[PDB]
């Protein structure tokens, strides 16, 4: 999993 | 699941679940025991990692959140992690996940803070060993997958990722920040950037673009350079390599301020020099807008090449497709050197091959004549100039030109733009030139003048190379101390070379222009053609167009719509880059009266271009302040006021325009709305700035090649017919032209309907008709944008002589300027070694799906037409090459761009 | 991964169009002017207070009307004369003054929940190539439905009318449902659904009046694709005999007729009619010239079935396990819900595990168990 | 009705190819196409039977 896969959803 | 003791494998992966008897009591029993025992931890350490690789299968926060609890402690408290210095230092392989199992797959305030801060210092200090390196490395292509490494793995990039951040936002940088508490310095964390991103290339892409970003230099990317040079083969294919690279670059641009952008811009064009495909390196080269990266990719197809070969032919190719020309005047001249063929290979940089494919398009297309023949008083003036307009493009109408009667018939200013129609006719020709001579050499010099506006705009499609250049003739024209004679020739020049620089051209437009103590209206021309041949390309920012500005302003302000075209002016010449424009706006800002505000707001659209999200709130402050100093009174000077007003409305537009082309294709539906809502601000709060608005946003959507192209201007044109200005219509068919007839019938009827059932003045029903002519052209005979045709996100320069007019109140002059209507694009078509004038086969589609680029690929289904298509503009831009079973392959990749196709059969 | 920047850029224009919005409205709306100040001035005069409804029954031509309002007792209005006199047609929703009953003015739109069930409220996210493969059964959907509203370029080249509907029929699962909702996502006009199911209704004689309405409606919004999905519900379909039956599925049969060309001669509708059953249609429906070019969808071949999977497996996480190129194979003529079944099972495969790996194994046991739907709800199994 | 929509099968033909005209020929292949769906389905020359 990469380190952007947890700020996609917060966008 | 339950505690069954220490037997097989199984019953020992249960047993760690709740309590591990070989990991946590074991190591740290052991460690405060003795420290002979530290080989036999050794041999344990791997015992370890295997229950870990087993329990990654468990989805569960719970049986490693409290199973390892207490050897989370034993790192500081027994371990220490320095008692026998390497044997403890080699040991925080298990232990790293152990912190971890209380920072991300346990919540609690307290603690999220505490070891975020422990885990950025053993991540550093351990990854000098490398052996954290390999730890990540077994967890990213795991054995089984779960949830929470899913969640901790961005936890370890993120700590490195977090203290590189700091340092630009804090003065403070290294070890003495308190959320890490550990540098990025050295070659202790510097080295572990490296290592990780060579590993997170290879598998995912994690941690590069950061890197990239956050250091915000140059050399960052050189770094990603050597790696990625290496895999462009057998790690991953060369197609793909490209992906990666543009997709950076492209993503960036509301991210990276002017030099930091050109300074990632450097490094993309360096992989695609190193890369097969030339063709991908030439356009970054426009992009950095520098001569010298265009040459050396232009040496590196040629010079190696002994033969003539497919390869010199590609060459002059890339080089041609800027219609700016920066990339015409560079290509040619080399040729000449090498000596081929010279005939062939200098046409086909130049924009003389171009002339040749248009007639082959013509001849399906034919000529239509159903433009007005209205005689005599205004409606005389108002015909002359529509047939021209209906005709623009390359055409044939020899006969109706012979037909001097109506020519003649014009009077005043109208003389002059009735022989300028009549050379759009053969805009972008070489022939015409006859019958220009014709009205060159008889009756007043009026029609003589018309005559130049022909030759400019005829001199679009033949001047690089410098095979019969516009300079030649127009030179004599604007010597000639007449000012109806000067204002036409200059005009014609600055159109005909666009960003093409030259010397001969330059110089000429220095002494005019710099003696602007002479009171001439039609003198803006002089700055405009000056400030043309700086787009395209890095500014030289030159001291004579700043000098004459100043000199104007203090000597006149009775010609108020004089110093108004100069101020823009200096705006549209330092576009071509965005860097030395903050330079000059200070200079613009040093001097200090209120109608040198107006030139400054103007210039700020142009400097803060490609982050400018700053500048559209900055000229809507700029709106307030009239009405700020007025409500503290309400509780020489007319001109300079009025100036004020107009400048700042056509700057927020401005400001908009170079935003959304150059920041993605997504900004582009926001900032419709944007226009929308400014004129409903500025509607029904003063009267004078509503007229402006109106004007502007038509080019708005021009300049920005706006999505949807039926619908805007069409509602528009019903909401201003009770308006005041109806050279609104006139702003809203630049946009509507589109693919002629797909739009455009709705344009005729529409703009037929709001002058044909009312009249109020024959001024105001002249602006109507012309409006309604301009749209079409036979058959999608033509497409317009502003787009470069090499970068989709790229701005024109031949269009900015249609930017410049929305500024101002109609006027009989105003008609002079609009007959120009160049910055055509090319029918796309396959030129084979000897050039064929018939493409094969291309794939359409209407828009990408691309969720991963944004600047537009074509995908690679489809649907496929015939040869001999004009390249269909917004609505249809995505162009593939469809060929690949006959063994026609592309060596020039078109994606949507005006680009002329070269195929390799074999 | 990494449209992080892409998603930024959307947002920031967001975040600019509500700043700019606001701060317009206060103080710099349309507050400070005569022609909007003035001119409500006169407006207000004659408005009030109390604007109740009418219902618009027939005009006079004399600046009057008949109208019986919703309270029941009728009214012969007047007119005011500003709000456009012949504009305003039976059954139109009016407003009538306070005093004595003058038309103020007209609504043009009155939200019926009649309307509702046709027009959408949930947008088709999945349009072109989500629904990938059959391309050479997209050009006759997309060159006679989709194309010529975009471009009525092309065919004013040719002259003539422009193509006037489609029948979409073949085995279920080629995607035939979703095809239709993939063209009017991208077009953006004006898309009308109706269920087939819906136009049999267990009351009789309303439901003509309800298939009557949804082209009407069509014709009122210039472009305008109408889905029928399903009218093979209609020959297999009967509520009570007394109200559904015969005489019901007869009845509506002709109304579709007068609406999709019929003597109407209304605005260009398109028409997409998923059926497999089609001899339920009309032999005034199934010639050509209304429906011109017919479309029959057979089972993807094989490497269609490598495009339909491939969509499927964006979503799916992938592992060095997975082999792709077998779970076609053992598929021979099948359809493009079975692989979209199987992956669908094979992420239930994986969710059991409570892996986040979809591997190859959890592919082939939901492929056998797709393939069951085929030999065990068959009882005889293998043939007899 | 046939007949209508031979031209608009071959105005279909003709855009395939790139054309502003038809010819003969794309009416050839226009009419093959209208006949096999009518065989395809009922009513070719049909009343609905009787008189
Ligand atoms: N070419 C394809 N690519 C992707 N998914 C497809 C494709 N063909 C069909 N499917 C999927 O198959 C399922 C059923 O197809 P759809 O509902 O679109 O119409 P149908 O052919 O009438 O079948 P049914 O109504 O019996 O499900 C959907 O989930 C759809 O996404
Ligand atoms: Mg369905």
């Amino acid at each position: 999993a990469a380190p952007y896969a947890a700020k996609l959803k917060q966008t | 699941m339950v505690d069954e003791s220490d037997k097989k494998q199984q019953t020992i992966d249960e047993q760690s679940q709740i309590s591990p008897e070989k990991q946590t009591p074991n190591k740290k029993d052991k460690k405060k025991e003795e420290e002979e025992q530290l080989s036999e931890e050794d041999a344990k350490l791997k015992t370890d990692l295997e229950l870990l690789v087993e329990r990654l299968k468990e989805d569960d926060s719970s049986l490693y959140e409290a199973s390892l609890n207490a050897l989370k402690e034993s790192i500081k408290n027994s371990t220490s992690s320095m008692t026998a210095v390497p044997k403890p230092l080699k040991f925080l392989r298990p232990t790293y996940p152990d912190l971890c199992s209380i920072y991300d797959k346990w919540t609690d305030p307290n603690l999220k803070s505490s070891l975020a801060d422990v885990l950025s210092i053993l991540a550093m200090t351990y990854s000098e060993n490398g052996k954290h390196d390999s730890l990540r490395y077994r967890l990213l292509s795991d054995v089984s997958d779960f949830e929470g490494w899913g969640h901790e793995y961005i936890r370890h990039l993120a700590l490195e990722i977090g203290e590189v951040y700091n340092d630009q936002v804090e003065k403070d940088a290294e070890d003495e920040t308190s959320s890490d508490g550990s540098k990025s310095d050295g070659s202790a964390a510097t080295s572990g950037f490296e290592f990780s991103k060579e590993d997170t290339l290879r598998l995912c892409l994690d941690i590069v673009p950061y890197f990239l970003k956050h250091n915000g230099e140059e050399d960052a990317v050189d770094l990603l350079l050597e790696i990625e040079s290496i895999d462009k083969l057998p790690q991953f294919v060369d197609e793909n390599t490209f992906q990666r690279v543009c997709q950076y670059m492209v993503a960036c641009v509301p991210l990276l301020p002017p030099p930091e952008d050109v300074a990632f811009l450097k490094t993309a064009y360096s992989i695609y020099l190193s890369q097969n495909e030339l063709t991908d390196a030439i356009a970054l080269a426009v992009r950095l807008g520098e001569e010298d990266m265009i040459r050396s990719v232009f040496d590196a197809t040629s010079d190696p090449v002994m033969h003539k070969q497919l390869a010199y032919i590609l060459a002059a190719q890339k080089t041609s497709f800027e219609y700016e020309g920066v990339q015409d005047i560079i290509g040619n001249g080399k040729l000449s050197e090498h000596f081929l063929y010279l005939a062939k290979e200098l046409n086909l940089t130049g924009p003389k091959v171009p002339e040749d494919i248009y007639k082959s398009h013509l001849d399906n297309s034919k000529s239509v004549f159903s433009s007005a023949g209205l005689d005599s008083a205004q409606q005389n003036l108002a015909s002359s100039f529509v047939n021209g307009f209906l005709n623009l493009g390359y055409c044939n109408d020899k006969l109706i030109v012979d037909n001097d009667n109506w020519v003649y018939k014009t009077k005043g200013d109208g003389m002059t733009s009735a022989v300028a129609s009549i050379g759009s006719i053969y805009q972008w020709n070489l022939d015409g030139l006859q019958q220009l001579d014709k009205y060159l050499y008889v009756d007043e010099p009026e029609v003589k003048a018309g005559a130049l506006l022909g030759i400019g705009i005829s001199a679009s499609g033949v001047h690089d190379g410098e095979v019969e250049p516009a300079l030649l003739l127009l030179q004599d024209y604007v010597t000639n101390p007449d000012t109806k004679i000067s204002s036409a020739a200059i005009l014609g020049l600055g159109i005909a070379f666009a960003g093409s620089k030259n010397d001969e051209v330059l110089g000429l437009l220095l002494p005019i222009a710099a003696s602007t103590d002479l009171p001439i209206e039609t003198a803006a021309m002089a700055s405009l053609a000056l400030a043309h041949v700086f787009v395209g390309t890095c500014n030289g920012d030159i001291t004579t167009s700043i000098m004459d500005n100043f000199l104007e302003r203090t000597a006149i302000e009775l010609k108020t719509d004089w110093v108004r075209f100069l101020a823009l002016a200096l705006g549209i010449l330092y576009m071509g880059q965005g860097e030395q424009v903050d330079d000059v706006l200070e200079t613009i800002s040093a001097i200090e009266h209120p109608m040198t505000s107006a030139i400054e707001v103007l210039v700020g659209s142009c400097a803060y271009t490609g982050t400018g999200d700053v500048l559209l709130i900055q000229d809507l402050l700029h709106r307030l302040t009239p009405k700020n100093v007025k409500g503290e009174e309400d509780a020489e000077i007319k001109s300079e006021e009025k100036k004020g007003k107009s400048s700042d409305k056509d700057a927020t537009t401005d400001g908009k325009n170079d935003d959304e082309e150059e920041e993605k294709e997504a900004g582009i539906v926001d900032e419709l709305a944007y226009a929308v809502l400014g004129i409903a601000l500025i509607a029904l709060g003063e009267d004078i700035g509503k007229e402006m608005s109106l004007r502007h946003f038509g080019h708005l959507m021009h300049y920005g090649n706006e999505h949807i192209r039926r619908m805007v201007p069409l509602a528009m044109g019903i909401v201003s017919v009770s308006d005041p200005q109806m050279k609104v219509f006139d702003t809203l068919t630049r946009f509507s032209h589109d693919a002629d007839l797909e739009v455009s019938m709705n344009s005729i009827f529409a703009m037929g309907l709001c002058g044909a059932g009312t009249n109020n003045a024959r001024l105001a029903q002249l602006l109507r008709q012309l409006a309604s002519y301009y749209s079409r052209e036979q058959d999608a005979l033509f497409i317009t944008r502003l787009a470069q045709g090499l970068l989709h996100l790229g701005k024109g320069t031949m269009t900015m002589d249609v930017f410049n007019d929305a500024h101002v109140l109609n006027k009989v002059t105003l008609a002079s300027i609009l007959t120009t209507a160049v910055g055509l694009v090319s029918p796309s078509f396959m030129l084979k070694h000897h050039q064929l004038f018939y493409m094969l086969n291309a794939g359409i589609r209407p828009k990408f799906i691309l969720a991963l680029n944004d600047e537009g690929e074509p995908i690679k289904v489809n649907v496929r037409v015939g040869q001999a298509v004009e390249t269909v503009g917004q609505a249809g831009r995505p162009k593939k090459i469809t060929g690949w079973i006959t063994q026609s392959t592309p060596v020039l990749l078109n994606h949507g761009e005006r680009a002329e196709l070269e195929t390799d059969e074999y | 991964r990494c449209k992080l920047k892409l998603l930024r850029m959307e947002r920031i224009k967001d975040h600019l169009l509500l700043e700019e919005e606001f701060v317009s409205n206060s103080e710099i709306l349309k507050p400070f002017e005569k022609k909007q100040e003035e001119e409500k001035k006169q407006l207000e005069e004659i408005r009030g207070n109390p604007l109740s409804i009418g219902t618009l029954e027939e005009i006079i031509d004399d600046d009057h009307a008949i109208v019986t309002s919703p309270t029941m007792p009728d009214y012969y209005v007047s007119i005011l004369s500003f709000v456009d006199k012949e504009l305003l047609e039976p059954g139109c929703s009016v407003l009538l003054h306070h005093k004595t009953m003058s038309i103020v003015g007209v609504l043009q739109d009155d939200a019926d929940p009649m309307v509702s069930v046709m027009k959408m409220d949930k947008s088709p996210t999945e349009s072109y190539s989500d629904i990938g493969g059959l391309e050479s059964q997209i050009q006759e959907i997309k060159e006679s439905v989709e194309l010529p509203l975009t471009h009525p370029e092309l065919y004013e080249e040719m002259g003539i009318k422009p193509p006037k509907g489609v029948i979409l029929y073949g085995a279920p699962g080629t995607g035939k449902t979703l095809l239709a909702k993939a063209v009017a996502n991208q077009t953006s006009a004006t898309f009308l659904r109706i269920v087939g199911s819906e136009l049999i209704q267990k009351y009789l004689g309303d439901g003509p009046r309800l298939c009557r309405q949804i082209f009407k409606v069509a014709g009122e919004n210039a472009p305008s694709i109408v889905f029928i999905d399903e009218i093979d519900a209609i020959g297999t379909k009967r509520y009570d005999s007394n109200s559904g039956g015969e005489r019901e599925i007869q009845r509506t049969m002709l109304e579709l007729l007068n609406q999709l060309d019929g003597f109407d001669d209304r605005g260009d509708v398109k028409v997409i009619m998923a059926t497999n059953k089609i001899e339920t249609l009309d032999p005034a429906l199934i010639r050509p010239g209304r429906i011109d070019r017919k479309i029959l969808f057979e089972n993807p071949d094989l490497s269609t079935k490598k495009k339909i999977l491939g969509i499927h497996t964006s979503k799916m996480n992938l592992s060095e396990d997975v082999n792709l190129e077998t779970l076609v194979t053992t598929k021979d003529d099948l359809s493009g819900a079975d692989i979209q079944a199987m992956c669908t099972e094979a992420g239930l495969l994986a969710l059991r595990e409570r892996r986040m790996q979809v591997t190859a194994e959890d592919f082939k046991q939901a492929k056998e168990r797709v393939m069951k739907n085929k030999v065990e709800e068959n009882l005889e199994g293998l043939y007899l | 009705a046939e007949l209508r929509s031979v031209c608009t099968e071959a105005g279909m033909f003709a855009i395939r190819a790139r054309r502003k005209v038809a010819t003969e020929k794309d009416f050839l292949k226009a009419v093959d196409k209208v006949i096999s769906g009518y065989k395809k389905f009922s009513s070719t020359s049909r009343y609905m039977q009787y008189n």
